C-alpha cells in the first residue's frame, strides 16, 4: 500500500493506493492507535469493511501531538494488510482551498472558500502574477474570506493562485483575468 | 522556531523500524504537560533530551549523521533560550524513560517507543 494523509477543507483525509487491481472492488477496514499509551487498535467506524479508498479522520485524529499508527486490512479471496505511521505536523499535505476571482477596473476581488477547532499553524498566501512576475500576498479561517489585489491596470492579464503555507506547498490551479 | 520543526523532522527520520511491530512495548511515561516563567523548564527539557540521545546506547541505536543534525538543533535552541518543582517533575520523567530503556535492554522497539515519546513531549512543550 501507498498512503497519503491530506488536509482538504480542514478535513483530515487518509487515502491509499494498492499495487495490484482487484476486478471486484476491494473491501477495506482501517484500524489505528497512538504510541503514547498502550491502547488497543481501534476500528474507524465509518471506515470498516468499506469499498472507499480513503477515510475521513477528522473526528478521530484530534491532536497534532501523537504518533499515529495505522493498520489497513483489505479483502481483494486475497487478504492483505499494510501498516504505517504518521506525524501530522510533518506528513500532512495541505491542499489548496477553492477560490474565485472577479476583475474590476483597477482591482481584483479574491474570494477564498473556507468552511464554517483547528490544530494547524497555517497561513493563507495569495499569488498575483502578471508580465512574468509573481507577487505574494499574505492576508492577516472560517467561511468565505475576501482579499483585494489593488492598484492594477487595464489590458493586463493577471493570474491568481492560492495556497496554505505551514516545507513545500501545494498551489491551486491558476485563475486569470483581464480588467474590464 | 523552524528549529522546533527541524527537531521533529529529524526525530521522524531517525525511525529504523515499523511502529506496528513495536506496539507491545508502548508505555505511558506520564509526561507532566501541565508544566507547559516556563522557559527554564523548556531549557531543562531540551537539555535532558540532549543528554538522553548522547549516551553510548543512543549512539548504537541511531544514525550518526542524523544524530549530529539533531544535536545541532538542540544546541541552537538552548543557545536561544539561555540568552533569554517543575524542573524536578521533568527530571523524574526522564528517570522514568531511562529506567524503561534499562528494563527493556535498549531493544530496537524500546528505542522507537522512546523516540516517539520524545517527539510528543518536545512538541507539547514547544507549542
Amino acid at each position: 500500500c501507498t498512503f497519503k494523509i491530506s488536509l482538504r477543507n480542514f478535513r483530515s483525509i487518509l487515502s491509499w493506493e494498492l499495487k495490484n487491481h482487484s476486478i471486484v472492488p476491494t473491501h477495506y477496514t482501517l484500524l489505528y492507535t497512538i504510541m503514547s499509551k498502550p491502547e488497543d487498535l481501534k476500528v474507524v467506524k465509518n471506515c470498516a469493511n468499506t469499498t472507499r479508498s480513503f477515510c475521513d479522520l477528522t473526528d478521530e485524529w484530534r491532536s497534532t501531538h501523537e504518533a499515529y499508527v495505522t493498520v489497513l486490512e483489505g479483502f481483494s479471496t486475497t487478504l492483505f494488510s499494510c501498516s504505517h505511521n504518521f506525524w501530522l505536523a510533518i506528513d500532512m499535505s495541505f491542499e489548496p482551498p477553492e477560490f474565485e476571482i472577479v476583475g474590476f477596473t483597477n482591482h481584483i476581488n479574491v474570494m477564498v472558500k473556507f468552511p464554517s477547532e483547528l490544530q494547524f499553524d497555517l497561513s493563507l498566501v495569495i499569488e498575483e502574477q502578471s508580465e512574468g512576475i509573481v507577487k505574494k500576498h499574505k492576508p492577516e479561517m472560517s467561511g468565505n474570506f475576501t482579499y483585494i489585489i489593488d492598484k492594477l491596470i487595464p489590458n493586463t492579464n493577471y493570474c491568481v493562485s492560492v495556497y496554505l503555507e505551514h516545507q513545500a506547498v501545494i498551489k491551486s490551479p491558476l485563475k486569470c483575468t483581464l480588467l474590464p | 522556531s523552524l528549529g522546533s520543526r527541524r527537531t521533529l523532522m529529524l526525530l521522524a527520520q531517525m525511525r529504523r523500524i515499523s511502529l506496528f511491530s513495536c506496539l507491545k512495548d508502548r508505555h505511558d511515561f506520564g509526561f507532566p504537560q501541565e508544566e507547559f516563567e516556563t522557559i527554564p523548564v523548556l531549557a531543562a527539557m531540551i537539555a535532558q533530551i540532549f543528554n538522553l540521545f548522547s549516551t553510548k546506547d543512543s549512539s548504537a541505536a541511531w544514525d550518526e549523521t542524523l544524530l549530529d543534525k539533531f544535536y545541532t538543533e538542540l544546541y541552537q535552541q538552548l543557545n536561544d533560550l539561555e540568552a533569554c518543582d517543575s524542573i524536578l517533575a521533568v527530571r523524574k520523567y526522564f528517570q522514568r524513560i531511562t529506567l524503561y530503556l534499562k528494563e527493556k535492554k535498549y531493544s530496537p522497539c524500546a528505542w522507537e517507543v522512546v523516540r516517539a515519546e520524545i517527539m510528543r513531549s518536545f512538541s507539547l512543550s514547544t507549542n
